[PDB]
């Protein structure tokens, strides 16, 4: 099911599968280790922002802030325009829960690994049928 | 040629455009006390005829806009009474070749 | 990283200073044969220029490097550029030069007829 | 030695003139991105590790860290670190079910070599194990190394002569270093001469 | 092509014909193509058209 | 000149005499002048290609029933054409298997017949190509002939082409 | 006369410290600076405003605004300048590129 | 491996035509309609169909083909998508132009305020170029407040001709952020002008109307200035970087298109499900702001979209303008391969046009040499040498474009070379290479040298060539560039060579001369006191490479054979050179030995000084390079440097603290 | 032809000043072959001194002007050069020289 | 169908063929990749006429690879199909999807939805053909087919045929 | 190594056009892209193995040219397309010099 | 700034000095058409001196 869209780096002369392939990162080449023929040249080894889609999912949101020349009336107008958005309400409350969890961890000086484990434990177990009526304090405490 | 003394009412400027080919040039007395042509920096300006302009464009393979320009407000241009699309041959002293003949079209 | 008092000017770097001061036809037409000036009335120089000689040497050496038939006797010379200079020495380069006038017209000058004085 | 170059005595360089040590420290850390998305300092094996670097892995130990004292060369790995990936993929052809991990190891610099001086293992503030490897090498002075007096008279070594080629006094004293006279008058550095 | 789920008209089916001169192989999936169920619903579209138009005649009269 | 982008134009079709942008009735040759669009019937094309091949054979050398003509043009393509001549070969077998006139005299008779009809070279080439026998068949086979030629003149053209057709 | 005075001022600046520059360089500078009938300053609002190609102008200063104006005005760039050939990566019509190399056949067959 | 062969004709770009996309053209060229603001699938392993990273747009993973062109990184250019906007929005780079056009045109019937029935309008139409004509039209029509449905006749202002126009009142338009407000006059009625209204008006503008405004009819209509179908740039424009091959950090552009899709979906849900009007203007203002900061984050009087780290979102304009922008940082100048950089050192024993290349640099930089019969043996020997030994080769390029690394191939055996193959061999000696010192203010500051492979780590070069480079050996880096083709190699050797640029066109005098120790020693050598004994004379004569092998007769025969310094220095000067210079107090007898006289390349009197062999007009360098040519002048540089440096070596020269003492 | 005559008239003045009959027959004392050699060499060097078409003299002039700026009552120097190139209505020392 | 045209072709002449006699090399290298070559711009070009004199311009040396680029203007016979055209031909292959008819150098496909309903497929018969109550259409059989749609790529042309129109099929 | 503005200026002053072209293309990024003939855009789907070219939206399969531009130039033109600007590239002159 | 001002100005084959647009800057380069590298400072003998020295 679905298209292949897979590129295999096989030597068209040695014809040995699987091929011994050396990736010359310094020389920008991908070569066959047996015959020395290049396969893909001009290889690619900052400009965006780090975002792991495992802790907060594939949420891609940018907020609005003051620039060098910023008028405040449009600033509050855009902030309240972003405030009434419907598709990110579950996203908004799960980041609110993440913020409260991190605030609890930082208020009791726990290491960052515990914050990460608690956040992923909450995310993996958010929106459960068996976990709907329990108090959010208990949910955060159990995650911690 | 109209030589006034101090100033003109704009109610006369609006009717300075008259029936062609009759043309009106308004010259201030104070601006005309000294001939600017006699100044050592101002080179010799020679107005070109239509056939001269055509030959100049033909031999240099030029278009109208590819020539160096002079506006129709330059004091030398007003001195010669230049009109739009009129080319002057400008002969000036060259420190590398003695005589250099440049051309400028009146825009 | 590094902390260097050795004042090295990072180059192509004038936009610090831009931000400091930001406030202050009738003979030839279309693609006719009239662009091709006939040989009798060519008005360009008969002397082959430095850029012309450079590009003829480059083109001839590139061709010789890809087994073009050399039209001069080789004296044991193997470098394509020196073979090209030898070909240019006795006018045996079978090329002509298309000097484009600014209006789009051009003149065709053979390497054989161009005087190589430089 | 013309115009800010020096001629340094190669025999003096052999005897330790301006010879110097160079220590570089490499810090590497294993972190847990979640439950199982973590990495381990370990020596990778070609059977079960994807996207290794072409440098040799033989100088590592069972814990994926090279012992101190071992000589290193260009692009040799000194800290072997691997993290697991999503199993049963299809990438670059040489991908199988054995390749459960990818290589996130730290090689040496491609030009640097030397001796592993000291390997330090510990935990951070967060309790994650992280290592520090100090590599010691020596920079023997050679042609092009920059030297300066105490007077702004910097420059590189032009060439190195042995003792039998340098000029010498009647006492047999050769210079360790020859500067050019042309450094003096334009800069008007008289205190260099007075210090000498 | 059921693998790539991409539509093909009659014109480009000929250039996807194989050496066996029987099947139409997909360019990306390399799988023989299946026939789309369009054209047999032309009578269904005619019935839909008539069943719309007998329900709109009072609007026509108005 | 031409200020070019995707303008409005009709799709290529046979009945509308829209043979594309570059198949116009007026054609500019390599010498620059306007010249009529020339479409050839199967027999005329077969004779033209045969003259071209024997002319190429003569240029190389200086430096009837269906079977014997078929093997003659086969060995002619073998000795004259080089690599990748398969499509030209199958074109020659198609032209010989579907020709209606064998000599240049019959082809010239067809040309001088169809030059005075005043129709398009395209449709008269189609008429010479197809062995139609009924005027209504000719109208329903070549839709450009509708409201273009009278039926009696059309029947005269078909019957005289059938008379001129041999083998 | 403004061009002559401008050359005199530039020459005074250059020869203020006794440095000598050949006349044709400052002559070319003042001829460019006075070719439009006015003192066309070397600014983002001076020479950068003549219709000399959108890519040439955007290479210097105010790049995005110049491309915006070109897109709004549907400006056609003839690609005769150096900068357009730099961005397009093709042979600029300068120096060696200021001509073309045609291949001759008549002298070639005359050779042997 | 290069690129796959293409059957399309290879042409050069002769013209670049600008303009604006029509939304119909955007929908036509789009390969997909992007719906979902998500880029990744719900399983976090594949590309979401209809998302911002749809495979039909292209592919930025090596093991992923593009879904459209079925190619990889090196072949797929990327394919565009589009966004069907819920409401029309303004192009942020055209706010002033929209305002100007709105001041020009009617706000009810979409007609020009002033037609050809006015003299001023007609003379504004007489302006040929679009910008000046549009500026004149705008200045003329910004003061008109009425559509002028009826006007007097142009020939006589007595009768009234009813032109086009509704006669309505055109309001004054000003911008307040990203929206236009119009104040109608009071017989003021101020209200916000909706973008769809302006789009409708601009559609009702006739062809001649915006043609007079400078808008071209198929390339840039003013109606296309309003954005209603935003094209989606492909993932090659906005790649997803990786920090440790485990993170999926996306571009800021992808973040902005996610915001665009979020705002657009919010707006279409609000209009579809019914909403108060202020919610609709709030949502469309948010969408317009997101469009603007996607297109230009730096807007005056406006807040900036910020990343999760709080840094401003790098919009496309930021990627365009600036130093590291596309034009000046990646297009108009760029980083290149086949380059080298190290410190420089002086070498008196190198020729003027010669550079000393380090062996490791020579083992790294390669020149692809085409296989001919003239070099089949040499290239075969270089291939057999391998890339680990200089001289050697690193790659063999076959005629099909296949490139064979010479590592990982000797175990497969040796390779028989064929004619027309390319061998990427190491640069040997006499290879023309470009040699450049930044900042490089002038053309003499980066020139072509000849390679001499030397066994150390420095670019070594002649001392006399340091002046045009403005180079000193206090740790200066200085760049190297190797041409990879015979054409560029030839034009580098014949145009950019060191001897060809001895005489600077800057000040019509030589830019290179005898400098520093060689200048001091050539003054000390040509003094009248300086006499050189036979044993040193023979060594000095042998140090001249082009010495003809005849010992000149001494200036003093008895009681001891002594050669003067001028006599030996004249050996370096080629014959036929005549230089004459008179200083103050200089006669044909020189009591001061000032001035110069050289006859047939023989020094008659005068000490050789900066006025003679320095970078001075009319000196020895200028005369020799004008009468003998550049190669002879370069050989003269080498000869004088060698002989003077040898004599100074065996003579010695110092300075000390006592030299500053009166 | 008029432009060609005007372009060499200073060099023609120099040539006539140097190659006068009095100077040749008195100071230079040239022979027939010496004079023909002189004329041939002058013509050859003049034809070699013509600027080559295709030369980017704009960039050459810009570099030859900007580089001596790097080598550096009434204002002078880099600020004066900036006042000149950025053609400003005001300047530090606006002045006259009345004769 | 068969036209004659005056075409201009751009040919990359390699520098290895810069011998004394480039004219016949240029004519030859014109004559492999034109005879039987398919172009969507002009159809299947079959034979080049006027071989004795062909217009050869002065060739472009490309400034990167050194090859000579000639704009050779030639006259040739072409086979450019169109839609709406009825032609004769012979069937060369058949399947359940339809059958391929050979018209000149072209294999026009007749799809299975484009015969009249009398014809049906019978794979049991050898060769597998289309059989009706009044006629049978087998391999190497005379048939008259009308082309309703032709797709032309840069180097390939495919056509859609049918025999549903009256006075079509076998003659 | 940066072959920046001023290195390019000095190559221009030498007149070394082809070396400059080599530095800008064969030394950094030589990208071959296909463009339509009707529109000047690079919106051409190229199946090189199938030898099929088409610019959908102009519906032409016979008017495609390939050009060699810097990859940064292609990305420039795609960014300008994202600016709703047309960088229409044409392989022939339309206006006389 | 100066380089970007003058980056497109070339001596053409008619020995004129034009920009990219073909607008003529100098009708002959440097008003004399001479390459700058082939220029030497020379003394004009006729302009100097007295009339008696001129005649002598
Ligand atoms: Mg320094
Ligand atoms: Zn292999
Ligand atoms: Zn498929
Ligand atoms: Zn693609
Ligand atoms: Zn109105
Ligand atoms: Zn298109």
């Amino acid at each position: 099911r679905g298209p292949n869209l897979n590129i295999v780096l096989t030597c068209p002369e040695c014809k040995v599968y699987p091929p011994k392939i050396v990736e010359r990162f310094s020389e920008g080449d991908v070569v066959c280790a047996l015959c020395g023929l290049v396969l893909s040249d001009k290889l690619v080894d900052r400009v965006g922002e780090a975002s792991n889609p495992l802790l907060d999912g594939n949420n891609l949101s940018t907020r609005i802030g003051k620039g060098e020349t910023t008028d405040m009336r449009f600033t509050k107008e855009l902030n309240k325009a972003q405030g009434k958005n419907v598709m990110d309400k579950k996203d908004n409350e799960v980041q609110a829960a993440f913020a409260k969890i991190t605030m609890l961890c930082d208020a009791a000086e726990l290491p960052k690994i515990v914050k990460d484990c608690a956040k992923e434990a909450y995310k993996l177990c958010h929106d459960e049928k068996t976990l709907k009526g329990k108090s959010m304090e208990s949910i955060m405490a159990a995650s911690i | 040629i109209f030589v006034y003394q101090n100033n003109i009412t704009p109610s006369a400027m609006k009717l300075v455009p008259s029936i062609p080919p009759a043309t009106i040039e308004t010259f201030n007395e104070a601006a005309l006390v000294v001939n600017i042509t006699h100044h050592e920096l101002v080179p010799k300006h020679i107005r070109l005829s239509s056939d001269e302009k055509r030959e100049l464009l033909k031999r240099y393979r030029l278009k109208e806009s590819q020539l160096p320009r002079i506006q129709r407000a330059d004091p030398v241009a007003l001195y010669l009474g230049l009109k739009r699309g009129e080319v002057v041959k400008i002969i000036r002293k060259s420190e590398t070749s003695g005589r250099y003949a440049s051309y400028r079209i009146c825009m | 990283n590094e902390n260097f008092e050795d004042f090295d000017v990072e180059h192509f770097s004038d936009e610090e200073t831009y931000e400091e001061k930001p406030q202050f036809e009738q003979i030839r037409r279309k693609t006719l044969k009239e662009k091709a000036i006939p040989k009798d009335q060519r008005a360009t120089t008969p002397y082959m220029t430095k850029y012309e000689r450079a590009r003829i040497l480059g083109t001839r050496a590139l061709q010789i490097s890809m087994n073009a038939p050399v039209f001069v006797d080789l004296e044991g010379e193997t470098d394509p550029l020196r073979i090209a200079m030898k070909e240019l020495a006795e006018k045996k380069i079978p090329l002509v030069i298309r000097r484009y006038l600014p209006d789009g017209s051009f003149e065709d000058w053979s390497v054989e007829e161009l005087i190589v004085d430089l | 030695n013309q115009e800010d170059s020096m001629i340094m005595n190669q025999s003096s360089i052999d005897r330790g003139l301006f010879r110097s040590l160079f220590f570089r420290s490499y810090m590497d850390q294993e972190k847990k991105y979640g439950m199982s998305i973590t990495e381990t300092f370990e020596k990778p094996q070609r059977t079960n590790t994807l996207r290794m670097k072409h440098g040799t892995y033989d100088k590592l130990d069972d814990d994926g860290l090279i012992a101190p004292g071992v000589r290193v060369s260009g692009e040799d790995v000194i800290i072997g670190k691997t993290t697991p990936i999503s199993p049963d993929e299809e990438e670059l052809g040489q991908r199988t079910a054995y390749h459960s991990k990818r290589d996130a190891s730290t090689p040496l610099r491609s030009t640097e070599n030397g001796i592993v001086d000291q390997v330090l293992v510990t935990t951070n503030q967060d309790g994650l194990k992280f290592v520090k490897v100090r590599v010691r090498t020596t920079k023997i002075p050679q042609i092009g190394d920059k030297f300066a007096s105490r007077h702004g008279q910097k420059g590189t070594i032009g060439i190195t002569y042995r003792r039998e080629d340098m000029p010498f006094t009647a006492e047999g004293i050769v210079p360790d270093l020859i500067i050019n006279p042309h450094a003096i008058p334009s800069r008007m550095t008289v205190a260099h001469l007075i210090e000498c | 092509c059921p693998i790539c789920l991409t539509k093909y008209t009659q014109l480009e089916a000929v250039q996807l014909l194989n050496f066996d001169r029987t099947e139409f192989l997909c360019s990306l999936c390399d799988e023989p193509l299946v026939e789309d169920d369009s054209g047999k619903k032309n009578k269904e579209k005619q019935d839909k058209l008539n069943r719309l138009m007998d329900q709109i005649q009072p609007i026509i009269d108005s | 000149r031409r200020r070019r982008l995707k303008k409005v134009e009709e799709e290529e079709n046979a009945a509308t005499l829209q043979l594309g942008q570059e198949f116009q009735l007026k054609q500019i040759n390599h010498q620059g002048e306007e010249e009529e669009l020339i479409a050839l019937n199967l027999s005329e094309a077969r004779l033209v290609i045969k003259e071209a091949l024997v002319e190429r054979r003569r240029a190389f050398k200086r430096s009837e029933t269906r079977e014997k003509e078929l093997e003659s043009i086969d060995v002619l393509l073998e000795q004259t054409t080089g690599g990748n001549n398969k499509d030209l070969k199958n074109t020659m077998q198609y032209l010989t298997n579907f020709s209606r006139f064998r000599d240049q005299e019959t082809v010239g008779a067809v040309i001088q017949l169809l030059k005075s009809t005043g129709l398009h070279p395209f449709e008269v080439a189609q008429l010479g190509s197809l062995a139609c026998d009924t005027a209504d068949e000719a109208k329903t086979l070549i839709p450009s002939l509708n409201n273009k030629i009278s039926d009696d003149e059309l029947e005269r053209i078909l019957k005289e082409l059938s008379n001129l057709e041999t083998l | 006369a403004g061009r002559a005075a401008l050359y005199k001022e530039v020459y005074n600046v250059i020869a203020s410290d006794g440095s000598y520059v050949n006349y044709r360089h400052m002559a070319l500078l003042v001829d460019v600076m006075t070719t439009q009938g006015g003192l066309t300053s070397v600014t983002r609002h001076g020479f950068n405003r003549s219709n000399t190609g959108a890519l040439m102008r955007c290479s210097f200063e105010e790049t995005v605004e110049i491309l915006f104006e070109a897109g709004a005005s549907a400006e056609l760039d003839d690609c005769r300048g150096v900068s357009e050939n730099v961005i397009l990566g093709q042979m600029a019509p300068i120096g060696t590129g200021a001509f073309d190399v045609m291949i001759d056949e008549e002298s070639l067959v005359k050779y042997m | 491996v290069g690129q796959q062969y293409s059957s399309a004709p290879l042409r050069t770009v002769k013209e670049v035509q600008f303009g604006l996309f029509s939304p119909e053209e955007v929908r036509a060229i789009s390969v997909a309609k992007i719906r979902f603001p998500e880029t990744m699938d719900e399983t976090q392993t594949r590309a979401k169909i209809g998302g911002l990273n749809d495979p039909r747009l292209g592919s930025i993973d090596r093991n992923l083909k593009c879904q459209t062109c079925q190619e990889g990184m090196n072949e797929c250019p990327g394919h565009f998508g589009h966004i069907d906007l819920a409401k029309p929005v303004f192009h942020v780079g055209f706010i002033a132009k929209i305002k100007k056009v709105c001041e020009c045109v009617c706000m009810h019937c979409g007609k020009l305020l002033l037609d050809e029935h006015n003299e001023l309008m007609r003379q504004a139409l007489a302006i040929k170029d679009s910008k000046k004509r549009f500026a004149a039209i705008w200045t003329l029509c910004k003061t008109k407040m009425v559509c002028e449905t009826d006007v007097p006749s142009e020939d006589d202002p007595t009768q009234l001709v009813s032109r086009g126009g509704c006669g309505n009142t055109q309001p004054t338009i000003r911008k307040d952020g990203l929206k236009l407000v119009g104040s109608w006059k009071k017989d003021p009625e101020l209200r916000v002008l909706s973008t769809e209204e302006i789009l409708n008006i601009f559609k009702h503008i006739s062809v001649k109307d915006f043609t007079s405004l400078g808008f071209n009819e198929v390339f840039s209509r003013p109606e296309w200035m309003i954005l209603t179908c935003l094209p989606v740039p492909p993932p090659p424009v906005r790649p997803s970087i990786s920090f440790n091959e485990s993170q999926r950090g996306e571009d800021d552009l992808t973040f902005k298109l996610a915001d665009i899709l979020k705002a657009n979906i919010s707006l279409e849900t609000l209009e579809h499900n019914g909403a108060p009007h202020h919610a609709i203007e709030e949502a469309e203002s948010l969408l317009q702001f997101h469009v603007a900061t996607y297109m230009d984050n730096d807007i005056a009087g406006q807040p900036q979209a910020l990343q999760k780290s709080g840094r401003p979102v790098k919009s496309i304009r930021a990627r365009l303008k600036g130093k590291e922008g596309r034009i000046r940082g990646n297009l108009m100048g760029k980083r290149v391969d086949f380059s080298a950089r190290t410190v420089i050192s002086g070498d008196p024993n190198l020729e003027l046009d010669q550079v000393g290349v380090p062996k490791s640099i020579a083992k790294t930089l390669t020149y692809p040499e085409v296989v001919t019969p003239y070099n089949i043996d040499r290239l075969t020997q270089l291939v057999r040498n391998g890339p680990n030994e200089h001289p050697g080769a690193k790659y063999v390029i076959r005629d099909s474009g296949d490139r064979i690394d010479l590592r990982y191939s000797k175990r497969a055996g040796d390779i028989q070379l064929q004619y027309g193959w390319k061998v990427e061999r190491h640069i040997m000696d006499n290879d023309p290479v470009l040699f450049n010192r930044q900042p490089s203010l002038h053309k003499m500051s980066m020139m072509a040298h000849r390679v001499k492979v030397i066994p150390y780590s420095t670019f070594r070069l002649n001392l006399s060539v340091t002046s045009p480079y403005n180079a000193d050996f206090d740790g200066d880096e200085m760049n190297l560039h190797v041409p990879q083709s015979e054409e560029t190699r030839a034009e580098l050797s014949q145009l950019c060579a060191v001897p060809l640029q001895i005489v600077s066109p800057q000040s019509n005098k030589p830019c290179m001369g005898i400098v520093q120790d060689t200048l001091c020693g050539i003054r000390k050598l040509t003094l009248r006191d300086t006499f050189i004994e036979l044993d040193q004379v023979l060594n000095m004569l042998y140090w001249v490479p082009d010495w003809d092998g005849v010992i000149p007769t001494p200036a003093i025969i008895k009681p001891k054979p002594l050669w003067s310094g001028k006599q030996i220095l004249s050996v370096a000067i080629p014959n036929g050179i005549h230089l004459q210079r008179f200083d103050e107090g200089t006669t044909l007898l020189s009591p001061k030995d000032n001035g110069m006289l050289i006859i047939d390349g023989q020094i008659i009197f005068g000490v050789v000084e900066k006025k003679t062999v320095g970078s001075s007009n009319g000196g020895l360098i200028h005369v020799v390079t004008r009468e003998k040519g550049p190669q002879v002048c370069a050989k003269l540089f080498g000869n004088i440097q060698k002989v003077v440096n040898f004599w100074l070596l065996h003579n010695g020269f110092s300075t000390g603290i006592g030299d500053t003492i009166a | 032809q008029n432009a060609q005559r005007d372009a060499v008239t200073l060099f023609c003045c120099l040539l006539r000043s140097r190659l006068a009959t009095r100077r040749v027959l008195q100071e230079y004392r040239l022979t027939k072959q010496a004079f023909d050699w002189v004329l041939s060499n002058i013509e050859a060097q003049f034809l070699r001194s013509v600027v080559h078409p295709g030369e980017m003299v704009g960039v050459l002039a810009a570099q030859s002007i900007g580089e001596p700026a790097t080598q550096m009552k009434v204002t002078s120097g880099v600020p004066r050069l900036k006042e000149i190139l950025n053609v400003a209505k005001n300047m530090k020392t606006p002045s006259l020289t009345v004769y | 169908m068969f036209f004659i045209k005056d075409l201009s072709l751009n040919i990359t002449l390699h520098p290895s063929f810069f011998g004394p006699r480039m004219k016949q090399y240029l004519k030859t290298k014109l004559l492999e990749e034109v005879e039987g070559s398919c172009t969507g711009k002009f159809g299947y070009i079959l034979c080049v006429l006027d071989y004795d004199n062909i217009d050869i311009q002065r060739g472009r040396i490309l400034p990167t690879d050194g090859s000579a680029e000639f704009n050779v203007k030639y006259r040739a016979v072409v086979f450019k199909p169109f839609k709406g055209e009825v032609v004769d031909g012979t069937v060369v292959s058949c399947s359940q999807h339809g059958f391929e008819v050979q018209v000149g150098p072209m294999k026009v496909f007749v799809t299975k939805h484009l015969m009249p309903q009398d014809l049906t497929f019978n794979a049991g018969s050898n060769p597998p053909s289309y059989q009706s109550s009044e006629d049978v259409i087998t391999i190497k059989s005379r048939i008259r087919v009308k082309i309703e749609g032709c797709i032309s790529q840069v180097s390939s042309i495919h056509a859609i045929g049918s025999i549903k129109e009256d006075y079509l099929g076998a003659i | 190594l940066r072959f920046g503005e001023m290195e390019r200026d000095c190559m221009i002053a030498h007149g070394a056009a082809s070396f400059l072209k080599e530095r800008l293309m064969e030394a950094s990024d030589a990208f071959r892209v296909h463009i339509c003939g009707i529109c000047g855009l690079m919106t051409v789907i190229a199946k090189l193995n199938h030898n099929q070219f088409e610019c959908k939206g102009c519906d032409n399969k016979i008017d495609i040219y390939q050009i060699h531009i810097p990859y940064a130039a292609k990305l420039l033109f795609q960014e300008l397309m994202a600016m709703n600007i047309t960088p229409r590239l044409y392989t022939d002159r339309s206006r006389d010099f | 700034r100066l380089v970007k001002a003058l980056e497109d100005i070339m001596v053409h084959y008619d020995n004129t000095t034009r920009n990219s647009l073909g607008n003529v800057i100098q009708f002959i380069y440097g008003e004399d058409g001479m390459d700058a590298a082939h220029i030497e400072k020379q003394s004009l003998d006729t302009i100097g001196g007295s009339d008696a020295a001129f005649e002598k």
